[PDB]
């Protein structure tokens, strides 16, 4: 959790009884949150990678910005806020794209 | 230490690419480098070839392209072949160890019975 | 033109509420990272770290108190007279009470004697020296076994994995809004859980000038916390040599009680330097006038209630003081002594359904503390009086600069390169 | 939503794998234990499936092929009308027998592949 | 001959399984079931899915029972103990105003301590005859019925214990399957199965003999039994039309109290003003006869013998011989011999009032129901019957285990475990780089 | 340049570690030991350091024993309302009416009605009763001075069964297989196991009963043999038979102590009178000590050895304590340890209030067991302390000693499969 | 075969890499801890680009300061236990370097001029 | 990058101090591979060039020459059975850059 939040260009920084019950709940949540993110990356075909790309075109183009306007200019917190209400329309497409890809890879006519 | 030894080769008239191999009691796969020397009749030797534990081999200029400086991790043997004319050399094997910024072919095998002919 | 790319290590976060753990009951062992070019919006009010500290301190207090002697068997009519202990003189506030209590044999009864404070007992009826403890009416009083060592040991609060605590370093932050020079810590500074009703004790001092903090200072519905940059030295004492007795209640169960008191006739009291108090208050007033300019300011005692809201609650250990501060808050804009009452049966965390009995401290006692702030409320002209909430104000002003956030590692961005297949 | 394709044949039911993959992970001293045990087990079950995919060399995939041939004793049914004309529930019953055998074969196949990759240690 | 093993993950299959369900939404269940319900519950019809459902083997029934008992005790535990009231009582005939004798109630006095350990006082209270027993000699020396074997705890007045619907929800990795058709009748394959995350909301209503405030059958009357041709089994008759039953206590109490500790007052009946009848229930006559006749027509499909006889229950104590109701917190034990008692504008059932109750037919403890001031009137919906069978066909409105009162609502649900992995053959072998 | 980092996983290394072991294998020892146990991997050229003292397995077992004991005893009848002053007279048995260890005590017990007080009586052992003051007929039970006590529920047995401790995943237990290992230091024959061999939680003081035998010679084990203040554990390679008994028929009665609570108490005593005694062979015992002394002389050469009786306060440290059936025996061992280097009766007493493990607040009341009792145990080791001629006396510990003596060969380690080493290969990127 | 060949020479050893509330809390702690250990090893391998491998080669050079022994002094000579002790003080340094190398390697593939 | 032998002769009929050198083209510096090949003992190395002394070898060797085009091998007198020709084999690139035999005797 040694955050060094800054400009988005910083992609190189990506690396009694009652009481006992409360502490176990905290440990369990840390695990559940970790696993949910890993499952999601796995479904998207990004398992094992800190950074990955997909076959999904950069949609939500309404933002009207280019790579040089976001990268090397805006911070990750600011970026997260600008598209905070579009995350849920990206997710759900990424899973489908990966699932279709795997089905195409094992098809009888192309894998044979 | 590994009692490395050739169990191969004979005199031949053609350079061809006759194969020979030296086996050894060492974990060759565990980063040992293979080396071969043109253990010539007189004048010491020329390098013949070299290879990594992972192959990615390179021949000495005498054979240049006409070489197969092969080895197999599974065999723990420096099984290789090369042309370089019908060279008048026994063909000796060696293993080399790495050190930071240095290496040495300190472990030598009994030489093969290669020779020139005709 | 551009493709969707996904990142896993993204340095972003969201406001969050989680379970914190302690670092030193608490047997958990204990570097700040400054985040440059970031502004974080902090709010000391509606800060769940305060709420969590409140719930946990209460739970712990109760767990520590629970495994000890119950005093229920002592709820008998007491035959009480005017106590003496030294000289041919009555000690005002003390009653010498005799009673019949069951011995460890659960058959024979034995007549015992103990001294009680006038604030510990009630009359059963008029014109009769027949008394009972103030809490024999409802619920029960649990004795605090003097192994417990309830002490203001500083505790550090630490975020669990996946969480971090942001700290505000703006010297004039004043409770709410955007803060610069924000840093991340895993654990807070240690906070001593010192509990009082006014006159905040042993807190941190302000880095800069005196800061007056309120959720809405231009209101009457909110408490004003005054955070001093200098502390006032306060000394409290009970100039008496108290002697304990012991009444067996049951099978290894015993009640500890005051037997005899020798020493001064004078009641427990606290005092502060007069010049320090007058200058300290004047400095507070200058800052207060900035918020309320062109107004006459007067300080008055609180309106009334059952000691906890009229006196300064102060605790030396098993000796709970309820000091009269009318000598501090009576003014308009070398030693000031405040008489103090001592009580042994308390409501702990202002909980009406529970009670605790504090066994007496043997011999004489002196306590010295740092007054680091005030808890004031408002009442043409302006009147300020001591007042406050149910101990939340004793954690605020320490936890005010901290915020808990959840780390959110996933995010997306555009990229130049399409996935290769 | 969840199991929507369960009664369908293994066409659509071979596609809604992202649907079933999710929600295997969820979004006072008496009940507190019951709930911690339930949560811990949901995690353990999730992980055991991932560990098993790991040993078979299918980590990170919804669909994975291997080097283990179909025996035909397990099932002698043709490929036609197995995927398109049968549901997964029916299939699970049809081949309930030899499940442990299949799993053992998959582990053995991957172990041999690992030995081949281990010896042929391609590097620069 | 050229098919390869393919591994799949995310396969929509399941196995029969048993897990712990959670309960979703000072009321007892409202307090415990802190998890909010889904404002828009989903249901997914599984087209072409047949599932074998099995009442009486369904462990959710048992799970519901165990959680109810635990919760009941958690709510009752932090309340006033009545131990000091076990002292011998000096009892006479309670005065029925001008009639002068309240048949069924005694006026008892006793010497009990107060909030102080050294004070004992003579106090009076009225008690029901059902909970009071003689010590000996036909003298007026009485004991409370349960001081002989167990602790008695008085319920806290702040807790109503009123049933609210509750929903049982699956944990992640599990799903609840729901049976449709509406002709399911007990066990076996159910076609047209749907998947849900939570049950519809079942009130934990406790009754005997008749089933109150449940769901009605959508189709005709359904008679369910593990084995309808065997005796020794409970027969649950699920009606498609309700019968309205109105029960009342045509009088009211004035409550009094005794401090028997540091607070912890004991609440007791002070005085009773009103009708002499302790209680009664109103069942419309024509409704009852039509309902029973319809039940018989359905029984005749399992029981071809003519002249089916219905008789009153055979014996045992009130928990099995009478109908149990909980109305406002008062406990009624109603005589149903006025029902049934036949072969194939209203009927009044007399009712008794009891206060010390070993609820759940437990033997190690009992609850004392504090008196309720004011008059009590409740209207309930009879949604089913509990019958026991047996030369000729005879049925009785017998009692049964508490689990039988939940089977009637939970029969349509089953819990299964999701199993995401499986294998199948494919045309293509793994390609190796 | 030519040496690169290689990351390996599955590396066969470990570190010393302390973790939670689980129990695996109505009798209380079955409770929470529902996990079945049914393997051993011998390590090649591994020498490891073992230490039976400061062994966390022993400490953890101690805690488990206490916790289980408490859970079992907790949901049982409290004997709190029996502190009533007792009116005690002489014994009532046979025709002599003078059993020295028994008293006939009458007492005022209030029935479940909390008004009808009545008197009852029972026999008690002398060891459980304290004189309040003055003359006779004024007695208290010894526990009312410290705490209320709980009688054990007759439904639960505390009789030991073997249990196994098992490491959790990620951990392993290393076992020392050196036949002459003395408890500390290097062991050059080590095998790895997941679970221990099966240890019986037998409670004793001066003598160790029903443990394993040394597979070698008699081994004397101590933290520092030089320091006479250390406990010396003598582990025998041959067992000694010890047969104990109470040859009389105890009659039981019962008291309704409360509404659903029955207090069990002693009625009449039928048969010959002696509270207890134990049968130990003379020849076996003398041979056993001679062999022990010969081994002690290796640490104390050219000096003589004598055995003296122990000295202390409570019976738990002066007698040989054990529990057969439901009876707690406190036997006199002075007949065993009185020597300088056909059977011995070992007179023995019985007590019903037991302050086990010196926890003080907690104590169990042993209900009477009907009829007569006999038991046969195996002496597998002795506990001695030391204080020219050296003097050894029977010792006994706080029960940790009785487990150190069986778990001395086990160590818990954490497995650390991840690590690095240099290679010739650089990662291929293209 | 857990710790089989422990104590053997590293060369050979590298070829074997293939292989009620009271108790409620203790059992839950054991289960939770086992899960955390499992996941921690998987995270470390993944973050270095070694997911799925028993033997993983990286782009981080050996410094020689950590240890100046050569091949055939380490391999085919030392045991793994000895090796672990010999370089234990550099464990975190090496791990930090492995993470930096992986970040650079992935960043190099998202470059806007080449891919 | 071939190694050019220099001072390529060191005959003697007795133990004697001796030296050989090479103008190695390769900038191998210390890694000049001055292993030698005394007698016919399979060319076993006497030294790890100028980088280190070899195990199971005489302490007599100490040229300490580690530079491009200025490599060397040398030793103090030792055994008469010490024909330390010291032909070089610079690390260079591909197969080692073996130098002329530099025949020697002792
Ligand atoms: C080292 O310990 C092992 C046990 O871990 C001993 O092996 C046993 O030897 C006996 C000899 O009769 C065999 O019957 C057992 O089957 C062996 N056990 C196992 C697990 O293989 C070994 O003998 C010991 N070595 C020394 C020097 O004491
Ligand atoms: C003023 C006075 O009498 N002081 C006493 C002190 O002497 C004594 O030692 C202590 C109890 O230990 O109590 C106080
Ligand atoms: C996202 O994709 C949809 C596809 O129909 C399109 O209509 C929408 O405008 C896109 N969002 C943008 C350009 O912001
Ligand atoms: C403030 O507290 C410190 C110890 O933390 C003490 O040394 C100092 O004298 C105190 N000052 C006042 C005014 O009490
Ligand atoms: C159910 O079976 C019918 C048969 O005609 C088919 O058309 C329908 O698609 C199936 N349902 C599902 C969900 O596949
Ligand atoms: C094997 O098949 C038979 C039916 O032929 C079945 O009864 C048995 O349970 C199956 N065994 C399994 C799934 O192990
Ligand atoms: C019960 O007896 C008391 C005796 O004083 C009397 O005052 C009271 O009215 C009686 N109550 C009833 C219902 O008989
Ligand atoms: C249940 O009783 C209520 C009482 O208000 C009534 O409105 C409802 O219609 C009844 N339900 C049935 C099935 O009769
Ligand atoms: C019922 O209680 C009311 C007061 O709430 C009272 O006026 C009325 O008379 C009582 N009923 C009878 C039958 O007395
Ligand atoms: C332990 O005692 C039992 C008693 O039956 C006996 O059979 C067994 O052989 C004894 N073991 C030893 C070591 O003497
Ligand atoms: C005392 O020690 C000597 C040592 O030689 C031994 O011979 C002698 O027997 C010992 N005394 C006794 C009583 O055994
Ligand atoms: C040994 O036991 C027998 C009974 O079996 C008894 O008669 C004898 O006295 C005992 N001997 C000793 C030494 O206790």
């Amino acid at each position: 959790g040694a955050a060094g939040s800054t400009m988005g260009a910083a992609s190189m920084t990506l690396t009694d009884t009652h009481w006992g019950i409360k502490q176990l709940q905290a440990r369990v949540l840390a695990v559940e949150h970790y696993l949910r993110d890993q499952q999601l990356l796995g479904i998207w075909g990004c398992s094992g990678k800190l950074i990955c790309t997909t076959n999904v075109p950069w949609n939500s183009t309404w933002s009207n910005k280019t790579l040089s306007e976001i990268w090397d200019n805006m911070t990750w917190l600011q970026w997260d806020k600008e598209i905070s209400n579009y995350t849920q329309i990206i997710y759900g497409l990424l899973e489908e794209s990966q699932n279709q890809q795997e089905k195409n890879e094992t098809d009888n006519l192309t894998c044979d | 230490x590994x009692x490395x030894x050739x169990x191969x080769x004979x005199x031949x008239x053609x350079x061809x690419x006759x194969x020979x191999x030296c086996x050894x009691x060492x974990x060759x796969x565990x980063x040992x480098x293979x080396x071969w020397x043109x253990x010539x009749x007189x004048x010491x030797x020329x390098x013949x070839x070299x290879x990594x534990x992972x192959x990615x081999x390179x021949x000495x200029x005498x054979x240049x392209x006409x070489x197969x400086x092969x080895x197999x991790x599974x065999x723990x043997x420096x099984x290789x072949x090369x042309x370089x004319x019908x060279x008048x050399x026994x063909x000796x094997c060696x293993x080399x160890x790495x050190x930071x910024x240095x290496x040495x072919x300190x472990x030598w095998x009994x030489x093969x019975x290669x020779x020139x002919x005709x | 033109n551009l493709w969707v790319t996904v990142y896993y290590g993204v340095p972003v976060w969201k406001d969050a509420e989680t379970t914190l753990f302690c670092a030193s009951h608490c047997c958990v062992p204990t570097q700040e990272i400054v985040l440059e070019n970031v502004t974080e919006n902090f709010n000391m009010w509606k800060n769940n770290m305060v709420e969590q500290m409140h719930e946990d301190i209460i739970s712990l207090w109760d767990q520590s108190l629970k495994p000890c002697v119950k005093l229920t068997p002592l709820c008998v009519t007491l035959n009480c007279t005017n106590a003496t202990a030294s000289n041919s003189s009555i000690i005002e506030g003390m009653k010498n009470c005799s009673f019949n209590i069951t011995t460890e044999l659960r058959d024979k009864r034995e007549k015992k004697n103990a001294l009680f404070y006038k604030l510990d007992i009630v009359q059963l009826d008029g014109n009769s020296s027949q008394y009972r403890l103030i809490n024999c009416n409802t619920s029960a009083i649990t004795q605090a076994c003097p192994k417990v060592s309830f002490e203001p040991i500083p505790i550090h609060y630490c975020a669990p994995a996946g969480f971090a605590i942001l700290k505000c370093n703006n010297k004039t932050f004043t409770g709410t809004g955007p803060c610069n020079n924000v840093s991340t810590v895993q654990c807070t500074h240690g906070i001593k859980p010192v509990v009082s009703t006014q006159l905040l004790l042993n807190g941190s001092l302000a880095e800069g000038e005196i800061i007056i903090r309120s959720e809405n200072i231009t209101d009457n519905g909110k408490t004003i916390l005054v955070h001093l940059n200098e502390s006032v030295k306060i000394e409290c004492t009970r100039p008496n040599n108290k002697t304990r007795t012991s009444i067996r209640i049951g099978p290894g169960q015993a009640f500890y009680a005051t037997g005899q008191v020798i020493g001064d006739i004078r009641e427990a009291y606290c005092n502060i330097s007069e010049s320090t108090w007058n200058e300290t208050l004047g400095k507070v007033v200058k800052q207060l006038r900035k918020h309320f300019p062109h107004k006459n300011i007067t300080f008055q005692p609180s309106s009334g209630g059952d000691l906890e809201v009229t006196t300064h609650s102060f605790n030396c250990g098993g000796e709970f003081f309820y000091c009269n501060t009318s000598g501090l808050f009576n003014s308009t804009w070398d030693s000031i002594t405040l008489p103090c009452r001592i009580k042994q049966i308390i409501n702990m965390w202002q909980e009406v359904g529970r009670a605790m009995y504090a066994p007496p401290i043997q011999g004489n006692i002196t306590c010295v503390s740092n007054i680091t702030g005030l808890i004031l409320t408002r009442d043409n002209t302006e009147t300020f009086r001591p007042g406050g909430g149910d101990m939340r104000d004793n954690w605020r002003s320490e936890l005010y600069k901290y915020k808990v956030v959840k780390i959110e590692p996933l995010g997306v961005a555009p990229t130049a390169c399409k996935r290769r297949v």
